[PDB]
């Protein structure tokens, strides 16, 4: 499926099975625009977080109870949400996704 | 890589 091709070419899964990843089918300068949309409280306490104004074409990869490495196995889900990510340094871009609602 | 190269390597599929 699309999860497993894509955790292994981005390097999520090569040297490990990853529980969950987000991938967003929109522009990279799209998801950068993020950082000057709505300021929100990260779950970590942090304040350097931001939710998208619009809702954005994304898919989830979740990993199954009995995947194990070297064989991961993905649940694939696919969604129009809005997105949740961490913002730091000059400039100031995204360097963490914290999640999709 | 940085914070920032590794965002988009694990997230962006355009
Ligand atoms: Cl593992
Ligand atoms: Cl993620
Ligand atoms: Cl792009
Ligand atoms: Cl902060
Ligand atoms: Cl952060």
């Amino acid at each position: 499926n699309y999860c497993n091709q894509m955790m292994k070419s981005r390097n999520l899964t090569k040297d490990r099975c990853k529980p969950v990843n987000t991938f967003v089918h929109e522009s990279l300068a799209d998801v950068q625009a993020v950082c000057s949309q709505k300021n929100v409280a990260c779950k970590n306490g942090q304040t350097n977080c931001y939710q998208s104004y619009s809702t954005m074409s994304i898919t989830d990869c979740r990993e199954t109870g009995s995947s194990k490495y070297p064989n991961c196995a993905y649940k694939t889900t696919q969604a129009n949400k809005h997105i949740i990510v961490a913002c730091e340094g000059n400039p100031y871009v995204p360097v963490h996704f914290d999640a999709s609602v | 890589e940085t914070a920032a190269a590794h965002f988009e390597q694990h997230h962006m599929d355009s």
